[PDB]
DNA sequence: TGCGAAATTCCATGACA
DNA sequence: ATTGTCATGGAATTTCGCA
DNA sequence: TGCGAAATTCCATGACA
DNA sequence: ATTGTCATGGAATTTCGCA
């Protein structure tokens, strides 16, 4: 078996609903399996037209090999699935009921839902300007397991935009109190 | 003058009136018999009208000012009452073209990483497409891997929305651009300074600066001409692929495409290549970095034989930008400040503003 | 194909394969042990297609496309497939630009006599003067001698009212004149046959033909540029005052004016010449014959390295004029009927028209 | 004294009125007193005003040293001597009521007057545009005395339009008649 | 039969939409 | 069936003035 | 140790408003 | 305070296949 590589395998899935921002409700998470890159498309909706948009882009860009998803009605539409034959990507679906990626993705896709979470606290509505730096703090993120950030595995060189800061992530007792109250 | 012309009727010798020649006098007038036929000896203090009305007649340079003259008159060095003329008639001086080529181009050298610099520039206004007229052309350095935004305008506005996707994915050290509009406004400046990037301008009028991503551009019209032959130019749809299509193409000399020196790895592309497939991805970084050193530089050309280069304390004219019809299309003379390098110079313009200037855009002052 | 790979299984050896290399079968497709690495060889049928779709990614030519397909296949002579491809893209012929240069110009025997033939030609629209918005320049071939009219249009009405004027003084026998629609008309023909004039028309899109009176707009330009430095651009009432200025102007290489060239004696103008004072008019119109045959001739200069020579029944491709935006800057292929000189061609065009055509504006089609 | 040549001397004068052609009634001669050519320019009047615009235009080709008229009134105004003075030309004058030339001019002048008296007839509102052949046609009339016309004389060289059918010059039987019948 | 400087010639540069 | 040109000012070369 | 031909490299041309 | 670039296809040069 040859050795893992960035596009080998693109992790997708859809988070929300959100609270509106500029109109936008979801976000396409990108997670690439080898090096842990995201890529992050807010949609109005998780239908296969908004998913189709959001791939045309990423993949105006880089092309993988598989995309894997859950069983989501939008990855598993026919519409979909002629797109990506038309790409010659594979699809790989995981079973009903139980959602498999890699411990690497599973840890990544964690930090993405507790970081959103953690900025739309105060400002619910401001999301959709926040996912540029949200992206880069992902992507700039220190790998406990490999020695490396995603982009350094992506790229092979430092970065600009270094996190030396590994924030908390954790909710502090202000966030806890007034987030239970936002939704009450 | 009188004084001069004087001792030299009654046979004394001055100097600079070859002894040799009989001068006499007639009509008036101090003559002498030259090989050519006989001409007038003016008086010194005559002599500056005599030039400027010669070269009045239709503002010739030295030659035929002076082929005028001589039909009438001799004096020694009349050339040098000629040029001493021409160095101070402004309509000549800021009308006349050069005669003198630019020395050789800089080769700047290649950035050293991806991310490093971003080249960017506007094309269009290009047909209507979706209501779009606009393309945002970002250029990474480095690699040459580029980035493609439709916008309706060449505006700050539209430039931000397209840099907020495209520095999602990594924040560049520079962007450099030539002086349009969009990329000059404070706001655009604002928005680089809350990120940390520092931006760098062209000198005005010399996209040569911003060739990386000029050259880009070409690239990108003759993919999209050759792609809506005989069809509309329904060209918004296509720059998706237009981008993919362009990032992984190979440069001959190089023998690597953009998206190869960016990731060290193709994608999911036609004809990928598989020459990595048993390395490791370490492995992979590694030999990629060992490329991106290596890559082919191009060394800096011969310069003409009739170059020129500025120097400090020189009077050099600024190029008319757009200048208007039957207008002159050099500025008045000014004088160099600093060389900055070879090929680029900072300038006091009379007003007197500094201004930073590509050699290009300028001529040395005939004449000094 | 199929035929072929089968043989070349089995050990025996066919052409083009060197026998050195191992050939074996994996996943039903024959591979080769290449030293880049392992390589499929497709059958001969599927080759073309292979070709195509590297080739049309980004429209590539030779290397870029070849790199592509090395990247996965081999078979003997890639490239000889690849460049029969190339030949056969419309979109790439069209599109490209050329990489060879024209040969060098020639330079035309300065017409013998004044009067023998006129190059003409329309500057503007300028800013408008007393209403009017163009000149009408009249240059007499041998002597450079110049006519100016202001019109209010570049039209055939206009030219011939100027024209009328003008043949008060004589008659020449051949008028030059790019294609500009005022020179086209058939009007301007009759007027022409009816006063024994031979009109005589540039290659389109080829001011260079036109080079005499072209290079006398510049001087006119530039002197009414130097004249109006500081005022409004009322240039109408300095016509005159150039024409004049410009007649009496000497060139330094020829060392006379274009008004001695067709006199042999200067008017009353300023620095008039005094030198055949002596002479009887007979004299006089003697050495000016002597004069007019020993000017000096320039010769055809070196050609570039890279120049390509136009030959009967060679295809070549008109550059189209007025190119559209994201639209092909060159025609389909055309055939060299006749080579009329090294620099200018008949072509059938594919509609199929004769037409006229400086090497200028033609490219060879690449690849045969 | 040196010999004569091109531009020494214009010999000018006023002919008309005529039957208007364009809205122009006379015209202004020019002549070269060495060579023998001859410049024409329809005026509306014979006034200084009309004179300059016309020989500004002719001035624009060659200018003379000398002009000489009779005594006219367009000649002898001041404005008339003001451009002559600004263009470095001295004016000459014959004595009133005995005009003087030379006997080329006076010939020339002669053939002026007796060939547009032939061609005005028929067609008395047309010699507007038949100025431009009439110059031609006096231009290339060989001169009994020198062997050369004036245009061989100008430029040196022979012409284009050579007329070798030296014409009449005289009325035709047809033309006396019709000539006393148009002004009757 | 040779020197220093002035004169003339040479010629690349650039602009004619 | 048509086709580059030529003013410009530093540099290069030639000529001039004198010995 | 050298041949003929195929492969690769060289590089002037031209276009980015 | 900044700075030309690089796809293109014939030609030139080098390498390959075989002996
Ligand atoms: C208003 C700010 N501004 C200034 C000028 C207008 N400009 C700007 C551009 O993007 C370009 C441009 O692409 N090209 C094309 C070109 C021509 C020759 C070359 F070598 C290369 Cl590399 C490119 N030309 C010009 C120009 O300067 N024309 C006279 C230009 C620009 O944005
Ligand atoms: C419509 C008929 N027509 C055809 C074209 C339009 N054209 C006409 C002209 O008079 C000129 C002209 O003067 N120049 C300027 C120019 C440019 C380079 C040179 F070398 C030289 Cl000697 C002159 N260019 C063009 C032209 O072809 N532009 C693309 C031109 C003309 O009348
Ligand atoms: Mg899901
Ligand atoms: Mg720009
Ligand atoms: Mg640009
Ligand atoms: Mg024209
Ligand atoms: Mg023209
Ligand atoms: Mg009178
Ligand atoms: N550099
Ligand atoms: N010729
Ligand atoms: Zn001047
Ligand atoms: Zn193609």
């Amino acid at each position: 078996d040859r050795p893992q590589k960035p596009f080998d395998k693109f992790f997708i899935d859809y988070i929300g609903p959100l609270p509106p921002s500029q109109g936008y409700l979801y976000v396409l998470v990108v997670v690439d399996g080898m090096t842990g890159f995201t890529w992050l498309y807010p949609t109005k909706a998780p239908s296969t037209s908004a998913t189709v948009k959001s791939l045309n882009v990423l993949t105006s860009i880089a092309i993988p090999k598989v995309i894997h998803s859950d069983q989501g009605a939008a990855f598993t539409s026919s519409t979909f699935a002629e797109w990506a034959k038309e790409r010659g990507i594979h699809l790989e679906f995981s079973t009903p009921y139980h959602p498999q990626s890699s411990g690497k993705v599973e840890r990544k896709n964690s930090d993405i839902k507790r970081l959103l979470t953690k900025l739309l606290v105060g400002r619910p509505t401001k999301w959709y300007d926040l996912l540029p730096v949200v992206q880069l703090a992902l992507n700039n993120t220190y790998s406990p397991v490999l020695k490396y950030t995603p982009h350094q595995l992506l790229f092979g060189i430092d970065s600009n935009t270094p996190f030396a800061n590994q924030d908390t992530l954790d909710l502090t007792r202000e966030e806890e109190l007034s987030l239970l109250q936002e939704i009450r | 003058l009188d004084a001069e012309l004087d001792q030299l009727l009654q046979g004394h010798y001055i100097k600079g009136y070859p002894k040799q020649y009989t001068y006499f006098l007639e009509d008036g007038k101090v003559k002498v018999s030259r090989p050519e036929g006989v001409k007038i000896i003016p008086p010194q203090s005559d002599r500056q009208k005599i030039v400027l009305q010669a070269h009045n007649l239709a503002h010739t340079g030295r030659e035929a000012t002076l082929l005028k003259i001589a039909n009438l008159y001799w004096w020694p060095n009349m050339r040098k009452d000629v040029v001493k003329q021409l160095g101070r008639c402004q309509q000549c001086l800021i009308t006349n073209a050069s005669n003198k080529a630019s020395g050789p181009i800089l080769r700047p050298d290649r950035p050293q990483k991806p991310f490093d610099k971003f080249f960017i520039d506007y094309i269009g206004p290009l047909p209507p497409s979706q209501g779009y007229l606009y393309v945002l052309v970002v250029v990474d350095g480095m690699t040459g891997f580029t980035w493609l935004y439709p916008t309706k305008a060449p505006s700050t506005s539209a430039t931000v929305k397209s840099l907020n996707v495209l520095t999602s994915i990594a924040i560049p050290k520079v962007i450099h651009s030539d002086q349009g509009a969009a990329f000059t406004s404070s706001t655009f400046a604002e928005w680089a300074k809350e990120r940390g990037i520092h931006l760098e301008f062209s000198t005005p009028y010399h996209p040569q600066s911003s060739g990386k991503v000029e050259r880009k551009n070409s690239d990108i019209k003759r993919l999209l001409t050759k792609l809506l032959v005989g069809r509309p130019t329904k060209w918004y749809d296509l720059l998706p692929v237009v981008q993919l299509a362009l990032n992984n193409t190979y440069s001959p000399v190089l023998k690597y495409t953009p998206h190869q020196l960016l990731f060290g790895i193709d994608s999911n592309t036609p004809f990928a290549n598989q020459d990595t497939l048993d390395l490791t991805r370490e492995e992979e970084l590694s030999l990629l970095q060992e490329i991106r050193t290596s890559l082919y530089h191009p060394s800096t050309p011969p310069a003409s034989s009739r170059s020129w280069s500025p120097v400090v304390g020189q009077l050099v004219q600024e190029r008319v930008a757009r200048p208007a019809s039957l207008r002159p299309r050099w500025h008045k003379p000014s004088t160099v400040l600093k060389v900055l390098n070879p090929r680029t110079v900072v300038i006091l313009d009379h007003l007197g503003n500094n201004r930073t200037v590509s050699i290009d855009n300028l001529k040395p002052t005939s004449h000094q």
